[PDB]
């Protein structure tokens, strides 16, 4: 949490907290009922929003192992999308990205390449949930709620998507 | 490194001038662009990895020779050393951005970056062009945004520019 | 000098990061006591725990005779 | 970065895996007379640019050499005990 | 470590079940008291070195333990207790900010125990500062505030125990 | 300041600012506007506050330098008072501690040792130009600034 | 120019009357 | 004690006493009856150097702790010149600073800090106590003595 | 670290006196092995990745404790052992070209039980994943040599547990 | 370092003779000279501080050296400069000590100026205030102490010009 | 490490009192043995090897512990063990000089058990070696200093029982 | 031996064997006959080797403690012969100097210098046991041996 980072921080430098990091933890602090409301909204909205992702997920990339007619597989799918949009949420409550960092970040790339999914099916399904959260929420909601998916997709975007040496057709598959 | 606030309020005892007129006016003529700038190193910081792809990639098709045999972004491992510098360039524009000061560049970006590129051998002339296509592309995702008055966005990434091109007049 | 028989467990808390090689993060070794304070905070800022603690050089409440 | 001073970084793989290996010298307290012998072997080098230990007669270095071999202190306190030295 | 809002989180996050109402409320709480902390961290930051002044003077001054024979005899040994009051206020600070006795846990009570045993500090003594720093915390920042940070610092004088 | 710490611990771990990071510093940046107004609150009144502490401080501290019949003793003194009223009105344009401890707050024991000037008199001084402040301030802007004054108390204190 | 001597000059009746000392004395 | 000290520093290079170390210890032994005439002198006189520099240290700084009406800061001071002057004597017993510093010499900064004793008045009580206990003794044993009055000082400074 | 050839070595020195007939005879066993072993060694350097992820998928995923609140949860933890698990992998391979388990005593066991009981790694999970290691690299180089990187892998297991 | 003895030593070997009569007149006299060095020691070592204070006073007080834009602004850069002086002090006592300027030309003159050019500091401020320091060394230990020490003292001004 | 006169002063700063006449009397009598003290550690010094060799002749060569299989078979074992009687030697040197035991327990007999019954070392035959020892040193510098020196060898083995 | 040693250079780069390891340590393993066969004949012709090196051995350097007249110093020396041909056997077997270095070679000097033995008779009878042995086999075979035994004299100079 962001308390626990300017916590974290005095402690290095072994130093009480200054004025200016007390008072970024109380309007912090002020801005906790608001950080909850959204985290309700978020929990509310798990499984509508993980199952159109779904959806729009396998119409644009079919050839996907949660597409591959194994029923474990696609559970094991939308329980990790669900899981992601579990970590957001604590994200919303605490502050910071540190819950996601922890939990579903650091080793994300390794855990997938052990496990077998390739990460730009996996980068390609986050752009449907983070477009479904988008649809769902409020445009105030998603403003606040957003950055937090683009902060999921900067981590396994690269190398990949775009590519511009090209004629820009996409008929060639035969 | 230092960030605009505290620049001008150090400056305020150096100068002898106090928090006189001048001062009063620039202070609040940054505050006025600050939430501005958050947004701008938001729509950056969500946007990382493609603006430096989309810059890399037009890059080369600008330089076709610096991926051919004897090229310096040939093969994976010096293209890969490209990527990341572009996102090193990336994110301290950034940070200037947010700060409103190019202290942070001066001191963690630029501070012996022609030493370095002088013994790699990394020509300047293309990380001139890549950090310019790396503005274009943020103005581009900005204007998208619908952000108007995005004129300090430029700053940074001219600057660095100013700073690493060697002098031809 | 008065020296210390420290036993401690400090795991890396960035090894998956800096993908540095494994290491042995178990160990037992005599700290002087004018370096004690300075590792014992170095171990508990790196969460590691620090398991048993004893005076192995010198003697309680001694007042002279520390060099 | 090791403070709010110091700026972080990434480096790709592929340069890690291109570049000149270090030889890495770990210390086991289980390891033969030989092997602990390189081990500090390598530790003069790096602390003092090179094993001049026998040029300038570190005697002392024995008692030290002792303490590690024994177990007693490790890597790091051997070599604090080296900086703190008179060499 | 850990504060209140982290506390919760992994709580929730070892079931892989989003916050229950109970947690949502338990972190409402803290959100509530946030403010009050924060005004006993920034009291307690600007009165360190008195508070520390004011625990020697009324818990260890003038007994045997400062005479000859005693364990705070000696000036590099008064200034050791000095710094571990210190130390001991600073850590009671950030544990009363994070809402969390984690942190004391972690970077205080770490073998602290050990050391002392082995050093012969007197853990009665310890414990009797203790309770003594958080009595004139409690008579600097008010009862309740008080109360608080005397949660922590209770914390720390029963691991010392 | 807040905002340059965010950039240091951000690149620390070679990472952009997070979204929460990049919260606190539009937060900052809105409220910049009222702590200027502080500020130049603060530097009009200087004067003022430097007269009437001043008069307290010589009260309550008789027996230091500045009160000592030097006339270059009680010039600088009172040069140094206002010197530190204005240092808090910039660190309050700031919004943290950071300009004020790097212009007076680190070195400011070992400086004033060396002039032979007792610390406890300067945060007898510092007392009394907090307690003046305090009484032309609400309690909203005390809040934003006594925190200041209370942190070169801390550290003028041995 | 190595000689700073004469830059050294360093750096009379008092300002206050009954100097160091508190009001309403005993 | 010196005799501590020569054996650490042969030791340091794992080596036997060596002439200079010797010649060091001969010295520091044949001087135990003057150093031990100098402690009995210590301990003799200890009540009146401290009285004395008691009175010449008020007169100096009247604005102090110890004579601002408190009898137990009074007392507590005065123990402090007393024990200032025992470690002086375990100092010239021992021909070195090393029990002046390992019980009043480190960390006496923190001490009187969090005591609220200024340092620079505790410099004074001890460049009285000097004076008074220098007048007491031979020009051989002055010499010796406020050698460590002067370390007692100096670590205050 | 010690092999086959200065382990008997070793047991003939502490006796004063040459290899016996019988330690000439294990001598011989292990040369006549050599080849077998070299090509166990480049079989399990060209696949070790695969190898981990097989095991992975045999013994650790879809369990109780890759599921929340099992210590192979979250990502970091997941990577951490799959780390171990190619490090074990690598060092069983260096034991079985020495022909003895000295390495895996002084690099893999020492200290890694109380490393495990520390963090809470669940050692008979850890175990398990180990004796499915074995099964992996038995299947994939053969029977002879999946034999003794299998006897390699037991006392890995036995050391752990 | 060397000092004068090592001097005098160096100076001989480097023509494979034993010390000539006048090298042994030079050795007897630093000897003889010992005992006024020793107190000059003792005497500067107990007025480090003073003797610093003096020179600040006498040489950069009140110049636009402690002024905003100064090199002395800011409490940093007073304790910095304060002590600089204080190394050039305990130094110069070195020096004196042993006879020799060689370890005022080790330890501090070697890149000094160059690390004083690199960072703004005024070298010939820095040229007067060891000169008033001379002065107050002289002035506290006498003329010809005061004359020895000085002997240092313009070394150090003369290596920082 | 303690000597005889730091054992005093610490015994008379416990009790935050003067050295009492008993106190100062051995004082006395510490200081008039002094140049025996250094005469015999000159002696030592001198005949060091000499004593180590005499020594190794005399209580460990041509048993089974030189033998294969015992614990001064091979050189480095050897070499180990007549290192260890010069630091016995040496350390015993230090401990007559200063008066006092303390050298020895904090830089010899610290964990010295712990460490030979980990290795193996048979602490009886290294008992009978610092018997040994004790009645080379004895019959090289006398009864009376042999004696002095016998007291810490009688420490050491004491030490190692 | 050549395996320890390979498999510690892959150890301290955190890699496995390269290539180029695997295949040495196949040819090494190839040549176990050969290494066997040799340290076989080494150990069948010890007695001959030492009685022929220590005539020789006295024959140049008769003022040695072995040829003194006592019977037990003759007989340890030869001893001490006999043990460095078996730690040689002991090195032709794992096919480096590491058993020799471990087993009589680290703390050779000190262990000697202890037992006042001069250091260049040891060399010489060294010299004089290495020419018996070498005359006792094929000069292919020899390579390792002799090298092993500059080894002995290497390391007590
Ligand atoms: C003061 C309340 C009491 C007291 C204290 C005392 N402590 C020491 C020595 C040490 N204290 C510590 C403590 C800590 N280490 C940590 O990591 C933390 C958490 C922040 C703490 C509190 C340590 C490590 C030491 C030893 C190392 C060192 O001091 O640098 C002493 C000195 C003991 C001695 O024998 O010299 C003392 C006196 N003693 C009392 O009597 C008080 C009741
Ligand atoms: C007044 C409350 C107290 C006091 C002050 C006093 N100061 C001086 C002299 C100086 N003060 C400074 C101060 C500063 N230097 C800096 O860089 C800053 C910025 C944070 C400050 C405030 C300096 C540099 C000096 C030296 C003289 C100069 O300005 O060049 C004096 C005179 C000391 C002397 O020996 O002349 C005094 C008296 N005195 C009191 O009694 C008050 C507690
Ligand atoms: C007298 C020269 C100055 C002075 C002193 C003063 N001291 C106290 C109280 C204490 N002094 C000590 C001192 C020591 N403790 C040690 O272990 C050593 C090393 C041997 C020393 C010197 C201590 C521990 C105390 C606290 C009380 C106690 O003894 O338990 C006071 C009273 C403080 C109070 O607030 O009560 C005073 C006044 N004051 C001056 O003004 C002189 C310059
Ligand atoms: C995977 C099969 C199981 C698992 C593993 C796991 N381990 C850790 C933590 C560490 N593991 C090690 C390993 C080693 N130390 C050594 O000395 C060696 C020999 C070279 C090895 C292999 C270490 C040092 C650690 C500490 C952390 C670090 O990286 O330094 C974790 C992480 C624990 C945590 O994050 O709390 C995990 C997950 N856990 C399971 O459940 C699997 C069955
Ligand atoms: C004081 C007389 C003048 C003065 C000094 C000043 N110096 C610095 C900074 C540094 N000074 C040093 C000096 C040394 N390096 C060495 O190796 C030695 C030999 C022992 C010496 C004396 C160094 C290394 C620094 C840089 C490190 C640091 O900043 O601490 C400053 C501070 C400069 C700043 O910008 O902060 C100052 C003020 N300045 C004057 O104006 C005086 C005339
Ligand atoms: C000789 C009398 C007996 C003997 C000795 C022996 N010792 C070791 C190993 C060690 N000896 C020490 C002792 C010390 N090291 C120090 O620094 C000090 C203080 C100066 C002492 C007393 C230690 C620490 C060790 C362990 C480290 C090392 O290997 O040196 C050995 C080697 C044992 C082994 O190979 O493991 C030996 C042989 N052994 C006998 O049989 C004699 C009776
Ligand atoms: C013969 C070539 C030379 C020589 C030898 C000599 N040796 C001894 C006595 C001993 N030799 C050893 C040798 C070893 N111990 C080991 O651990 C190893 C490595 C495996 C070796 C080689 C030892 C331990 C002894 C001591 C007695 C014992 O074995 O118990 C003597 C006797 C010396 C004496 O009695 O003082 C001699 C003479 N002498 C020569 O002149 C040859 C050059
Ligand atoms: C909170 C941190 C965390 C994560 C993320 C995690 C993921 C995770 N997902 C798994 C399975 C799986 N995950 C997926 C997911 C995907 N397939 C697709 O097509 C999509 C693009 C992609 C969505 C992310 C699939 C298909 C499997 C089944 C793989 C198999 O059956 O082998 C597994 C292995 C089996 C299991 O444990 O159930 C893990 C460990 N574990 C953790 O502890
Ligand atoms: C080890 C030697 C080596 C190779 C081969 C290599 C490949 C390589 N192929 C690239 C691009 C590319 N490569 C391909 C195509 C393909 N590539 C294939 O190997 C397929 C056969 C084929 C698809 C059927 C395309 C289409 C691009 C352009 C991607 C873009 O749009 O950016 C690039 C990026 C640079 C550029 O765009 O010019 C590299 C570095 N790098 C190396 O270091």
């Amino acid at each position: 949490s962001i308390v626990k980072q300017m916590i974290l921080n005095a402690d290095e430098e072994v130093r009480y907290l200054t004025p200016g990091e007390i008072h970024a933890l109380q309007n912090f602090y002020r801005s906790g009922t608001e950080r909850i409301r959204l985290a309700k909204v978020l929990a509310q909205n798990e499984k509508k929003i993980v199952e159109r992702a779904t959806q729009k997920f396998w119409k644009i990339c079919p050839r996907t192992p949660s597409n591959s007619g194994n029923a474990r597989k696609t559970e094991a799918a939308m329980r990790d999308i669900g899981w992601y949009i579990r970590l957001v949420s604590y994200c919303l409550l605490a502050g910071n990205e540190k819950p996601l960092e922890e939990i579903g970040l650091i080793g994300m790339k390794e855990l997938y390449n052990s496990v077998g999914i390739p990460l730009e099916n996996v980068r390609q399904y986050m752009l449907c949930v983070k477009a479904e959260v988008s649809a769902m929420l409020t445009p105030e909601d998603a403003a606040e709620v957003i950055p937090y998916f683009d902060l999921i997709l900067q981590v396994i975007s690269s190398p990949g998507a775009p590519y511009f040496q090209n004629n820009g057709r996409t008929d060639w598959q035969r | 490194m230092q960030d605009k606030l505290t620049s001008v309020a150090k400056n305020c005892d150096l100068t002898g001038s106090s928090l006189n007129r001048e001062v009063v006016e620039t202070l609040k003529e940054f505050l006025a662009d600050g939430e501005k700038r958050v947004q701008v190193a938001g729509v950056i910081g969500s946007n990382a990895a493609e603006i430096v792809k989309t810059a890399v990639s037009l890059l080369f098709q600008e330089y076709p020779e610096l991926v051919s045999p004897g090229g310096n972004a040939y093969t994976t491992r010096r293209y890969n050393m490209y990527v990341r510098d572009m996102n090193y360039f990336l994110r301290y524009c950034s940070y200037a951005i947010v700060a409103g000061d190019a202290s942070v560049l001066d001191e963690r970006l630029l501070a012996g970056l022609r030493d370095t590129f002088n013994s790699l051998g990394i020509p300047l002339g293309p990380t001139a062009r890549s950090i310019q296509l790396m503005k274009n592309i943020v103005k581009e995702k900005l204007v998208t945004a619908g952000m108007t008055n995005i004129t300090f966005v430029d700053e940074p990434f001219d600057y660095v520019v100013r700073e690493i091109s060697e002098t031809e007049i | 000098m008065r020296m210390f028989k420290v036993t401690a467990c400090v795991p890396s808390q960035t090894r998956i990061r800096t993908q540095r090689e494994l290491q042995n993060t178990y160990f037992t070794k005599l700290v002087p006591y004018d370096n004690w304070f300075r590792e014992q905070q170095r171990i508990m800022k790196m969460g590691g725990k620090i398991v048993k603690v004893q005076l192995a050089t010198g003697k309680p409440g001694m007042n002279t005779g520390l060099l | 970065g090791v403070s709010n001073d110091q700026q972080g970084l990434q480096l790709p793989q592929s340069y890690s895996m291109s570049a000149e290996v270090r030889p890495k010298f770990v210390f086991k307290q289980a390891a033969t007379l030989t092997q602990k012998q390189e081990a500090i072997a390598a530790i003069y080098r790096h602390v003092f640019e090179r094993d001049v230990t026998d040029t300038y007669g570190f005697t002392q270095k024995a008692e030290l050499e002792s303490q590690l071999i024994g177990g007693n202190i490790s890597v790091k306190e051997f070599v604090r005990r080296l900086g703190k030295s008179r060499l | 470590m850990q504060d209140a809002i982290t506390a919760l989180i992994n709580s929730s996050d070892v079931q892989g079940r989003y916050l229950d109402p109970s947690s949502l409320d338990k972190l409402q709480n803290y959100f509530q008291s946030g403010d009050m902390r924060a005004k006993t961290a920034i009291a307690v930051s600007a009165n360190a070195k008195n508070i520390v002044t004011k625990t020697v003077a009324k818990s260890l001054l003038y007994t045997d333990i400062t005479a000859p024979g005693g364990n705070m005899y000696t000036c590099r040994r008064y200034a050791a207790c000095v710094r571990d009051l210190d130390y001991f206020l600073r850590y009671a600070t950030y544990a009363m900010l994070a809402g969390d006795t984690s942190i004391l846990d972690e970077r205080i009570l770490n073998g602290l125990r050990e050391t002392y045993n082995s050093l012969g500090v007197p853990i009665g003594a310890t414990i009797r500062s203790v309770q003594a720093m958080k009595e004139v915390v409690t008579s600097l920042v008010g009862a309740d505030a008080g109360r608080e940070m005397g949660v922590y610092f209770d914390h720390i004088a029963a691991g010392l125990s | 300041s807040i905002i340059t710490k965010a950039i240091a611990s951000a690149d620390r771990e070679a990472r952009y600012l997070s979204p929460g990071e990049l919260r606190t510093i539009r937060d900052f940046y809105n409220g910049g506007e009222n702590r200027l107004r502080i500020a130049t609150t603060l530097i009009e009144n200087r004067k003022e506050i430097v007269e009437r502490g001043s008069l307290k401080f010589w009260e309550c501290c008789p027996d230091t330098p500045s009160n000592s019949g030097n006339r270059t003793y009680r010039a600088s003194c009172l040069r140094d008072q206002d010197w530190y009223i204005r240092l808090i009105a910039y660190t309050v344009i700031v919004g943290d501690v950071e300009p004020l401890k790097d212009i007076g707050i680190v070195g400011v024991k070992e400086m004033y040792e060396s002039l032979e000037i007792p610390l406890r008199n300067w945060v007898e001084c510092i007392r009394c130009l907090k307690e003046v402040t305090l009484d032309l301030l609400s309690r909203e802007d005390a809040a934003e600034v006594t925190p200041y004054f209370d942190c070169l108390i801390q550290g003028m204190i041995p | 120019s190595p000689r700073h001597e004469n830059q050294l000059r360093r750096e009379t009746v008092p300002d206050k009357y009954n100097p160091r000392k508190a009001n309403w004395a005993a | 004690s010196i005799v501590t000290e020569l054996i650490l520093n042969a030791d340091s290079e794992s080596r036997y006493p060596a002439p200079k170390e010797i010649q060091v210890y001969q010295n520091f032994v044949k001087t135990g009856e003057q150093r031990i005439r100098i402690a009995k002198i210590l301990a003799e006189n200890e009540q009146r150097i401290v009285q004395n520099g008691s009175a010449r240290f008020w007169e100096r700084v009247p604005n102090t702790p110890s004579n601002s009406g408190n009898e137990r800061k009074t007392a507590s001071c005065q123990r402090d010149q007393g024990w200032y002057i025992r470690l002086i004597a375990y100092s010239v017993l021992a021909g070195s600073e090393k029990p002046l510093e390992e019980i009043g010499t480190i960390g006496i900064k923190e001490m009187y800090n969090n005591l609220e004793i200024p340092l620079r008045n505790i410099v004074e009580c001890m460049r009285c106590l000097k004076e008074e206990a220098l007048s007491l003794m031979s020009e051989e044993d002055a010499l010796e003595v406020s050698a460590y009055f002067d370390y007692v000082m100096r670590s205050l400074s």
